[PDB]
């Protein structure tokens, strides 16, 4: 008698299965046959329990574990219960400090490899060879928000990868947006305390609409650029496999004979693009505050596996100064139609974590962790990022020894003369802890520079200049990235912007910033700047309407790569449907819907007005995954509504709104058969509309039309219709 | 043979597609006509590609 | 003693307030997601009353068994009814 | 001018939504033709204060609505509404 | 030729594949159309891929 | 019907600055100064020979 | 020369490295051949261009 149950239905399937299918598990346990050097290289630290006693953490095994020792069965507890000292202790001091930013997170491990030897303009031992496969760890982040905040904020996304490499670690630790806010590190905390909460009071979480962050803006127009990106749909991802990520700075390759090659790092999402709508994003932060955390492991558990595609742009060294903004400027972008990303290697992001505070949490990203074949530039907030990321895991992670805890281990080897950490786990044994040293013939030894496993040398740049704080000159310009951005997205990308703005500016509540950071927009451009003001029943005046809008970038009217949408690459693989069930569901009609998806990778989730089962008309068993408020429409691609007992879901408040909130955030909807009596309620004329499948039956055609739509991500043609809509 | 039906469609339509090189990098616009030998993409300066560099042809949506 | 005081609190309640409970347990219940974790919940409901058993396993989808109907209620609490 | 907002999605949601949570809602004059949104009987309904203009009557029915925080008999009729 | 016997087999059982290019990008779905220069890779469109891009044809099951 | 010979002739013809992406990334910039059926003559600051096999694509710096 | 060499690793059954042009390694036993592919057995029978193939090395000597 023992207490999982009978038929086994506590312990999920060693299988790939879809998200809802089982309960979800440790990587190890789930995915048990997917390996890679790291993750083989954590066996001597994992930890089973299956058959095991209940210890104390000294190996004691425990009798009771349901009470304090006390002096009777009502006394009081005795201060001599070692057993419950232990363990309540160990309980008292589990939590360690969050990170300053990107406090939000979530991971998985992976492998990358290159497409082809890359020796031609780097010494890279990680890109040497496409054979050689390098297992990864990454973490995709918010920024602002604390560990326990939303995912689907607005705000910037953090994409940190950890290449453990064969002549060390590798860090690449990027955003989803090709720019930072701001363009030297000394004022990073002004900017970071700017858009965190409110010092008086800690309020608002994970949020930019607040006062001090676009108080600083009006004050800092170095930061409208990334602004501008995180007021659209670009800052309010589907999943962390649908967004692009990015190095930002400008770094150096550096190859075999000591060429240096400007660069800029680049991920392309095989998934493709694809962003929420705000209030689909603001209210999902309600309804499932996990969301990419959940939707990240699942796809992992689901075989859909998150890949990227790493690109570089390269930029000879003779090229400096080519581009009418500065390279070494950390809030320009360098557009693609200038400089292309070229495709060099693929990441695949194939099992979740185990134990989420061992692996996840305590990880330790940092940029200047690079090696060689690698180098920085002078990008002065890149300078300041090498200083602090050393710094602060000393209180984060309790020591100067962060490295050997376990996820952060290097797989290459690893000596020096480094000694005594707290939390020390290495125990050395070279007679020396200092070089020169003849009592060990000077182990472990320098290793001269050479084409590949040799010494890190940095490259020699010539530096002519006084000591100063000061600006560069050439960093000077505020405006045309963003007015580049801006003239490069759709229409509908545009009505997006512009209400992310004045939605967030609605927010701030002394009214002259408003005012401010509308000027700001004013210099950008002047339909931005009108669509905002009017929306905060602000006049732009005379001056206003005559600022003379910046320059093109290098004779650039827009760059289709800045759209989410321009090109759409959308992709279904990985999506889900959601499938509105009545008791009486005609069973040919679903066949024929789950089919259709299941042969294009599609998931769906069968929801109804209660959990459990319902039968289909020909008495097959239709297990219920959730009821319509337990999995709103926000967590769904489309929905779709077979026939059968209309009557029974007809008048049902929740199957309605599903279907109001569905079409309100453009999400393609499906009716067959009396289902299509529901387009009454999404106020559709009865001629049909573009966007609403449907038919008599799902069919062939049903179908096709649907996952159409779906390649179309969202109906956007959908927009005039919905503000009549009320949901 | 088949290059030439689904090349003349695209443009016909005016349909964005995607164009993955051998070299790595992908471009993106419209097929304005082609050859023997070269596609002409439009975007904001039409561009000649030759089809021995060219990988894949990949369309935004269904003809 | 694990029952009676939830009974005491159950049928302290105004209807709106247990339509409420049930709904609280109904929609909590249904994001577990291994089903048997439904059941023995529902089991512990009928130990503290009856029809807030029947309500919960109904939005569940779950038929009470014979045994679990027929299980009796905890004493009152020191012979009180409610508690206002 | 209740034709300003009479068709706006959000103005009737900001109803719906304030309905079925059962609060309070008062009103007046032409504002009166949101009870359509609100599947409201036009005999009226316990719980909606209306009334040609807002007076002495009109704010003490309302503030004694709020008196007894929400609106519970409303609980039978919120199922039918989509919000 | 070996070529087209093995991608007709392909075509007709519509069977999953994977093309690697020389590139050194994979590829995936179900073969639509082939000729002399060309393959149709179906999925939710169609894409043309250039065989002198293409390094290996690997099927998702021998057939 | 070929479209290559006109398109390298009117951007010689007009003296338009260019780029060349060849097949393995690189961009070379100049104007052309003449061609054949198998190498582009490229002046730049000096006038350098480069083969067609290798180009991938060609960029005018205006329409 | 071409043909002797392919028939007799088929023959002989033999393991062989192919070695493609981005770089990568494959590794297998040579089912048949074309003027156009090869196919490499191991886990599954898959076909490879020759266009893609840079060298074919025998893991033991043949006549
Ligand atoms: C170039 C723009 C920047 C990018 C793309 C960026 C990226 C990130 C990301 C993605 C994280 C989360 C890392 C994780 O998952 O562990 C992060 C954390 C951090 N960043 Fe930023 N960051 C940027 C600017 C800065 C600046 C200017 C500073 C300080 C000057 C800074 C200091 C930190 C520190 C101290 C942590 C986390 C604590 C730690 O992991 O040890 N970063 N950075």
């Amino acid at each position: 008698d023992s207490l999982a149950p009978e038929d086994g239905s506590h312990r999920p399937a060693a299988e790939p299965t879809p998200p809802g299918a089982q309960p979800t598990a440790p990587g190890s346990l789930k995915a048990p046959d997917t390996r890679n050097e790291k993750l083989n290289s954590l066996e001597d630290v994992r930890k089973g329990s299956e058959n095991y006693a209940l210890t104390t953490n000294q190996g004691v095994r425990i009798a009771d574990d349901q009470n304090s020792l006390r002096a009777g069965s009502r006394g009081p507890t005795l201060l001599e219960d070692f057993i419950l000292r232990e363990k309540i202790t160990h309980f008292d001091h589990e939590r360690i400090p969050e990170r300053i930013v990107h406090a939000r997170g979530s991971a998985a491990h992976g492998y990358f490899q290159p497409y082809k030897s890359l020796s031609d303009i780097t010494k890279a031992d990680f890109l040497s060879d496409p054979n050689k496969i390098t297992p990864v760890f990454v973490r995709f982040s918010t920024v602002q928000g604390g560990a326990g905040s939303a995912d689907t904020v607005r705000d910037i996304r953090g994409f940190a990868t950890k290449f453990y490499t064969e002549e060390g670690i590798f860090d690449l630790v990027g955003n989803n947006t090709p720019i930072f806010f701001i363009q030297d590190a000394h004022k990073f905390p002004d900017f970071v305390h700017a858009v965190k909460p409110e010092p008086h009071w800690a309020i608002p979480q994970g949020q930019s609409a607040h006062d001090t962050f676009w108080d600083y803006v009006s004050l800092q127009p170095e930061t409208l650029h990334n602004v501008m990106w995180a007021m659209s749909d670009r800052g309010i991802p589907r999943s962390y496999r649908t967004m692009e990520g990015f190095g930002i700075h400008t770094f150096r390759l550096i190859n075999a004979e000591g060429k240096a090659t400007f660069v800029r790092f680049h991920w392309k999402p095989l998934a493709g693009k694809a962003s929420l709508v705000w209030d689909e994003a603001q209210k999902l932060t309600g309804r499932d505050p996990d969301f990419h955390r959940r939707e990240l492991w699942e796809a992992i558990e689901a075989g859909d596996f998150p890949e990227y595609e790493l690109g570089f742009q390269l930029i000879p060294e003779e090229d400096e100064f080519k581009f009418d903004f500065d390279l070494l400027d950390p809030t320009k972008l360098i557009p693609e139609e200038l400089v292309p990303v070229q495709r060099v290697g693929k990441m695949v992001l194939n099992r979740n974590p185990d134990n989420f505070f061992a692996e996840n949490e305590q990880a330790a990203f940092h940029p200047g962790h690079i090696v060689p074949g690698l180098d920085f530039t002078n990008d002065p907030l890149l300078q300041g990022r090498l200083f602090s990321y050393t710094d602060t895991q000393i209180s984060r992670l309790g020591g100067p020894n962060f490295h050997e805890i376990p996820i952060n281990r290097p797989t290459c080897p690893y000596h020096n003369f480094q000694r005594d950490g707290m939390h020390r786990m290495g125990i050395d044994t070279n007679p020396a802890n200092y070089e020169p040293n003849s009592i060990n013939d000077n182990w472990p030894r320098e290793t001269p520079p050479g084409p590949k496993r040799g010494g890190f040398e940095s490259y020699q740049e010539r530096v002519e200049g006084n000591k100063v704080r000061e600006r560069s000159p050439s960093f000077g310009e505020y405006y045309s990235h963003p007015r580049l951005f801006w003239l490069s997205q759709t229409p509908f990308e545009q009505r997006h912007i512009v209400d992310g703005f004045s939605f967030e500016l609605s927010k701030v509540v002394r009214p002259y910033i408003r005012e401010r950071v509308v000027d700001q927009l004013a210099h950008i451009d002047l339909t931005l700047a009108q669509a905002v003001a009017k929306n905060l029943g602000i006049e732009l005046t005379d001056d206003q309407l005559n600022i003379t809008p910046p320059p093109d970038v290098n004779g650039l009217k827009k760059d289709p790569s800045l759209s989410l949408y321009a090109i759409p690459d959308g992709d279904v693989k990985g999506r889900v449907v959601a499938i509105l069930l009545n008791d009486e569901v005609r069973s040919a009609d679903l066949l024929a819907i789950l089919k259709a998806l299941k042969a294009k990778g599609v998931h769906a989730k069968l929801l109804y007005s209660r959990m459990g089962e319902v039968t289909a008309d020909d008495g097959t068993v239709l297990p219920i995954a959730a009821t319509f408020a337990g999995a709103p429409s926000l967590t769904v691609d489309a929905v779709i509504v077979p026939c059968g007992n209309i009557a029974d879901i007809a008048d049902n408040g929740d199957a309605n709104y599903y279907l109001m909130e569905a079409y309100k955030h453009l999400k393609p909807i499906a009716l067959a058969g009396d289902a299509r009596k529901f387009k009454a309620t999404i106020k559709i004329a009865d001629q049909g509309e573009e966007g609403i499948v449907e038919a008599d039956s799902a069919d062939g055609s049903f179908m096709d039309e649907l996952l159409t739509l779906m390649a179309a991500h969202r109906v956007w043609s959908r927009i005039p219709k919905i503000d009549k809509i009320p949901a | 043979s088949l290059q030439d039906p689904f090349l003349n469609a695209l443009r016909r339509e005016r349909v964005p597609v995607s164009i993955y090189l051998v070299n790595g990098i992908k471009l993106q616009g419209q097929i304005e006509s082609f050859d023997q030998f070269v596609i002409l993409l439009k975007n904001t300066v039409s561009q000649m590609v030759y089809k021995h560099a060219i990988s894949t042809v990949v369309p935004s949506r269904p003809v």
